[PDB]
């Protein structure tokens, strides 16, 4: 029901809670709610 | 101002990291992934990667005002209860992993 | 049942529509202004002109909502007329559509006032707060074009305009509803949506399911319209936006307690907090009103496969743009219900928006698509593909007694000319109107002998009220006439078009016959050059005159000129040139910009369109009352085209096989046309 | 067939709602503060 | 004076004749109460 | 019908509430009465 709908969606937990990442703070480097600054390297591996 | 203090002193770390993988990394791609624009607005190359791994799919971010937690996810997960295998509800599709 | 959701209860001053919990409200159905035509600087100042009445009437109490509907306009009836030439060409040209858009936008905006013995004074206080919000509100519209939606009329119990838009919103179809003593919200969801179990999809009955995808941006739009690129799309759609408008004491406080939380957090970004703190300075000083808002789109499917497709589509085009939707999946109950005005509570996800966000994300901007149902005469005269992919339904009666219907048509003879003037009143024969035409060549005798009536071409050797006839006669001494016989005429002017003044007396004795043998049955007066007979000393002044009279007959003056500063614009020809209503521009290789722009107020950034198609390109610019579209009604293989064509175009070789096959066969179904097929191509070839 | 003078009333009557129903709260928690008081009375007597 | 955002949120989203009878409806309930505790009084008299 | 047929169908129906309630008091207040004298 609409109601229902709106009781069940306030019970619902939020997937944002498990995702801990902020603003970028600086171009290449991403914050976190924890102060965990996070810098991605995308590297093309070594032929081997 | 001492939590700008550790901003600052966080950043100059991570960047000499950065800087320092990245000359041992000379024989390998070694490539930075930074913000690129399109469109007349910024876009994260980096959050797309996160988003990959948490959409199972490649979804393109853009950066606005907001935190980037609250609008990450575009895809609803459901992990099985007594289940070794979980499924992304998606537009493109369904997903198990 | 679903009488809970829908909040209206009953009609009030003809113009508002009362609902449960005493909140006036008012419906505004607003054709938006081109964003095509226009330049980047037209669109900005758009913007600011709406902000100022916006911000000028804000108050807690006022709120809008925006209603952007995307229909497959069945309304097009492809109506029945017995000639066999323009049939041909009407089926031919239907032909050409398939594989096309005919979905045509509708915008609209609703304002909604709810206040926060001498209680019957204080309902006239509160009545005539929206009545001086709508006064406001249509002086600021002028340009745009706002019909303030009200009741008419119908063989003797009202049916109230604005319950038909709200019912669409919900019933999804336009579903005529009557004024009844009842309450609105008690039957006036004829149909009862369904939605999922689980809520993912919804569905609607005739079916047609439907999807919604939540959109939601909290930074400044780069660009004045960045949902333009919807505007074009195969699925059909409603995309709504409310605007609650805070008072400012509420709005220092949710900025105050936003910059805060921002404040305490483990990481300081300062770019975000000095961007808020510029927004917190701007809101006294750059005086625009902020509001919460919602945003929600509710495209429509056949089937769920088909759904889930548009959506996909739908995101990716929006990712294109910097904004993400995000899918709904439960809640789409909530969503949906939120579409109708005055639903406040159930809005999703309700953010606070500056207001100059909000109108970069609902601008009224869309292409040109005029009424294709509903005109004075009936439905569309005709329907004209256009660039940007969308149709138009071209319609005579479109103005700023009744509407104006005098048509200018600017340009070369040879750039499409011919071509467009029959295929135009070929599709204008679907209402029999009686038609009079003057033809600067011998071109439209063909084109008139195709049709019912017989044209009268001039040549040598063949030429109490009438106190006037012999009054303008003595003018003269000073230098099967009527409708009876056939509907439709042609009397040629090539023969003192170019004369210095013997075409004044025959036109001012033709006029006499012409205008009083019908006298208001119908009129669709047609001269190829105008300004030919109007250089008269005595014919300008009656036309100007009795242009009263014959506008509120069913009469239209559907001039035309080759060269319009060749027309000069002289002191007798301004009201004929000011009062057209729709005016199509061809393509014009010479053009003297000063007086083009000037005499017919035309755009500069339309004068750059104008001159961009150049010369020797079939596209032309209709400029209807207040917004303009780039319309080519091209003809190619999808393959008769260049038969109607070959017919439609005169040209002196034409003309004379034209008339020697008419006078020769006696009685001829139209079939010289056959005759006339392969003997002309035969010579070209 | 006048039109307007059949809802020139209903306005008053959206009034007249309005009024009787926010008056008959005020008489409703009237009638229900008696009785609260009044079932006091009669609850302190018997004990 | 709104002096709250969330005192203006509220005020948008309550139903202002939903609140009436739902107010109505506890003024009846607490009525209730009161004849309970009444006819309690009666009996413990009794 | 509408929105009157809803006013006086409130107009009377309170009446029934009222008069209900009226009528209990009095009952209560008699039985008291009675039983006590």
């Amino acid at each position: 029901g609409a109601i229902e709908s709106r009781k069940l969606l306030a019970s619902e937990t939020p997937v944002g809670q498990f995702i801990p990442y902020s603003h970028h703070v600086t171009d290449t480097i991403i914050s976190t709610k924890n102060a965990e600054y996070l810098s991605v390297w995308k590297i093309d591996g070594r032929s081997h | 101002d001492q939590k700008k203090h550790r901003q600052e002193s966080c950043i100059k770390a991570l960047e000499d990291i950065n800087r320092t993988l990245g000359q041992s990394f000379k024989r390998y791609g070694a490539e930075l992934l930074s913000v690129y624009e399109k469109g007349g607005h910024a876009f994260s190359a980096p959050l797309e990667f996160l988003a990959r791994l948490v959409n199972g799919e490649h979804i393109p971010m853009p950066i606005c005002r907001d935190r980037f937690s609250d609008y990450m996810a575009v895809n609803r997960p459901m992990f099985s209860k007594w289940g070794e295998v979980g499924e992304l509800r998606s537009l493109t599709g369904l997903r198990r992993f | 049942p679903v009488g809970q959701f829908i909040p209206y209860s009953h009609h009030v001053t003809d113009t508002i529509i009362s609902t449960k919990n005493a909140e006036y409200l008012s419906v505004w159905k607003i054709d938006g202004r081109s964003h095509q035509s226009a330049s980047e600087a037209d669109v900005f100042q758009w913007i600011r002109e709406l902000n100022n009445t916006l911000r000028g009437i804000s108050s807690a109490n006022l709120s809008l909502w925006t209603h952007i509907v995307r229909r497959r306009v069945y309304e097009y009836p492809d109506a029945e007329f017995d000639n066999v030439f323009c049939r041909q060409l009407d089926e031919k040209y239907r032909e050409s559509f398939t594989g096309y858009n005919l979905m045509v936008n509708d915008l609209y905006l609703t304002v909604v006032y709810r206040p926060v013995d001498q209680k019957k004074h204080r309902q006239e206080s509160c009545i005539k707060a929206l009545e001086d919000i709508n006064r406001t509100l249509g002086q600021s519209f002028k340009r745009y074009g706002a019909e303030l939606l009200s009741v008419y009329e119908k063989g003797g119990h009202a049916f109230s305009a604005p319950l038909e838009f709200l019912a669409r919103l919900v019933n999804g179809e336009h579903i005529p509803m009557p004024i009844c003593r009842d309450r609105f919200s008690d039957y006036m969801a004829v149909n009862r949506p369904m939605f999922s179990k689980w809520g993912e999809v919804g569905e609607l009955r005739s079916l047609r399911r439907f999807g919604m995808l939540e959109i939601r941006e909290y930074d400044d739009a780069t660009e004045p319209g960045q949902l333009n690129v919807l505007l074009e799309s195969d699925y059909e759609f409603v995309l709504t936006h409310s605007f609650s408008v805070l008072s400012r004491p509420a709005a220092k406080e949710y900025l105050q307690r936003h910059q805060k939380n921002l404040i305490d957090a483990r990481d300081v970004a300062t770019d975000q907090i000095e961007e808020i703190d510029e927004a917190l300075n701007q809101l006294i000083s750059g005086h625009f009103v902020m509001g919460e808002h919602h945003c929600t789109l509710t495209v429509y499917g056949e089937t769920v496969q088909q759904v889930r497709d548009n959506l996909a589509h739908a995101s990716a085009a929006m990712l294109d743009v910097a904004v993400l939707p995000k899918p709904v999946d439960l809640a789409l109950e909530a969503g949906y219900w939120a579409q109708l005005p005055a639903n406040w509570q159930w809005r999703p996800r309700p953010a606070p928006i500056t207001s100059l966000n909000f109108l970069s994300f609902s601008p009224f901007h869309n292409f040109m698509s005029g009424k294709p149902t509903g005109n004075p005469w009936g439905p569309a005269v005709t329907i004209l593909k256009t660039v940007s992919g969308t149709p138009l339904y071209f319609n005579f009666h479109a103005s700023k007694k009744r509407l104006l219907g005098n048509t200018m048509l600017i340009g070369q003879s040879s750039s499409g000319k011919t071509v467009l003037l029959g295929f135009l009143l070929a599709q204008a024969q679907k209402f029999k109107p009686t038609i009079v035409a003057f033809d600067k060549d011998r071109g439209m005798e063909i084109s008139i002998r195709a049709m019912g009536g017989r044209y009268l071409p001039l040549k040598t050797g063949e030429p109490h009220a009438n106190l006037i006839f012999l009054k303008q006669f003595v003018k003269k001494l000073a230098a099967a006439l009527d409708l009876s016989t056939h509907q439709i005429y042609g009397f040629d002017i090539t023969e003192f078009l170019d004369n210095p003044e013997a075409r004044t007396p025959v036109m001012m004795y033709l006029l006499y016959r012409t205008e009083s043998m019908i006298d208001g049955r119908r009129f669709m007066y047609v001269f190829d050059e105008f300004w030919k007979p109007l250089q008269d000393e005595y014919f300008e002044d009656l036309a100007k005159n009795k242009q009263k009279t014959i506008r509120k007959q069913n009469g239209i003056f559907v001039f035309a000129t080759q060269e319009p500063s060749d027309a000069l614009e002289s002191n007798i020809a301004k009201t004929l040139i000011q009062q057209c209503a729709t005016y199509i521009f061809l393509a014009n290789p010479k053009a003297d910009y000063e007086d083009y722009t000037q005499g017919f107020k035309l755009t500069d950034s339309e004068f750059e369109l104008v001159r961009g198609l150049g010369e020797f390109s079939r596209r032309f610019l209709i400029k209807q009352g207040d917004q303009s579209a780039l319309a080519e009604m091209n003809l190619g293989k999808f393959r008769d085209f260049d038969d109607e064509l070959l017919v439609l175009s005169g040209t002196p070789d034409n003309a004379e096989i034209a008339e020697s096959i008419i006078a020769e066969v006696g009685d001829d179904p139209a079939v010289w046309l056959p005759i006339f097929l392969d003997r002309v191509k035969a010579e070209r070839s | 067939e006048q039109l307007k003078s059949y809802y020139e009333e209903s306005r008053g009557l959206e009034r007249d709602l309005i009024g009787e129903f926010v008056k008959s709260r005020k008489t409703a928690w009237r009638v229900a503060t008696a009785s609260g008081l009044f079932g006091l009375l009669g609850m302190v007597c018997g004990i």
